[PDB]
């Protein structure tokens, strides 16, 4: 039986930023 | 402040599966919610208090892949359909929300956090209904309060003619029992 | 590929933003007018245009995405400057809120026409103007949500 | 003349 697997994440504590050019 | 949330898709479908076979994780983590997936599904896995929960009805006795190889459950509790493996170097944990508020927030596998009224101990429900498909791996995400605290963990949907207005949700509680 | 939700804009005299909500670029009418919005294919009209309540929108642009209307009704809001600083914000009545902690005037400054988010980060209205007390800002009249919801109808 | 675009706020963080 195969082990579960990180595929992916969500992030809670990024805070509002300006994009970067 | 205000709860927003982003996604990061890490790995592929082949490059998944590989890895559920050679259990070795070498990928760094990051974040709060783990976007995880088996051969059959994919669900979510929350941090909390150091450690990375998700549901039995997902996960079953699996262990989880790691830079160092497969890693076992810390806790396993079927009658709770909770699981804990300890959490990714890397990963950030939730703090137990203390407030008692009443307004839950879900955050999604589409890290979209949606507003839920608590109505019960393990109940509540969609302020804004949504289509079951929506939800769809979504389960073991986190509920928080207002102070983005982790309140519970989506375990089921309360559905009716694929609309869902109601989530069962693992209260954190149970995830403090757990831990004795 | 990372999307905005919120879109700092200029005239060639002012300054402020725009937030995306429901696939439209909102903004202020006393910053914008009923001024075309720039893109790669030249000019775009406005798709809204309600004086009354000092809103204007154009379709949202490129490198854009939408935020959600909230629908939780709580009080406990929170502004976005333009420089990405968040202010908690308590509701008082339907388009006022005050400041939980009060900052000079020029910090809000070139912020209005920027998103009031609920806990949520679910959209509750458009930051309209400064309510200031000598230099002092401790409060913020908004555009509700539902306005820019109406005015789609 | 028109309203211009100046920049881009991410409400999430979200990095590049
Ligand atoms: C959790 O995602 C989900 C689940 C889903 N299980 C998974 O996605 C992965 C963990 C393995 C199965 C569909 N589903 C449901 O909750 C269904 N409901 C259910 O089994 N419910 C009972 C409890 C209360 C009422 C009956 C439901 C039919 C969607 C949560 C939403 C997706
Ligand atoms: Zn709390
Ligand atoms: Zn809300």
């Amino acid at each position: 039986k195969g082990s579960v697997v990180i595929v992916g994440r969500i992030v809670l504590s990024g805070k509002p930023a300006i994009i970067p050019k | 402040a205000p709860i927003t949330a982003y996604a990061q898709q890490t790995r592929g479908l082949l490059g998944c599966i590989i890895t559920s076979l050679t259990g070795r994780d070498k990928n760094q983590v990051e974040g709060e919610v783990q976007i995880v997936s088996t051969a059959t599904q994919t669900f979510l896995a929350t941090c909390i208090n150091g450690v990375c929960w998700t549901v039995y009805h997902g996960a079953g006795t699996r262990t989880i892949a790691s830079p160092k190889g497969p890693v076992i459950q810390m806790y396993t509790n079927v009658d709770q359909d909770l699981v804990g493996w300890p959490a990714p170097q890397g990963s950030r944990s939730l703090t137990p929300c203390t407030c008692g508020s009443s307004d839950l927030y879900l955050v999604t596998r589409h890290a979209d956090v949606i507003p839920v009224r608590r109505r019960g101990d393990s109940r509540g429900s969609l302020l804004s209904p949504r289509p079951i498909s929506y939800l769809k791996g979504s389960s073991g995400g986190p509920l928080l309060c207002p102070a983005g605290h982790a309140v519970g963990l989506f375990r089921a949907a309360v559905c009716t003619r694929g609309v869902t207005k109601a989530v069962d949700f693992i209260p954190v509680e149970n995830l403090e029992t757990t831990m004795r």
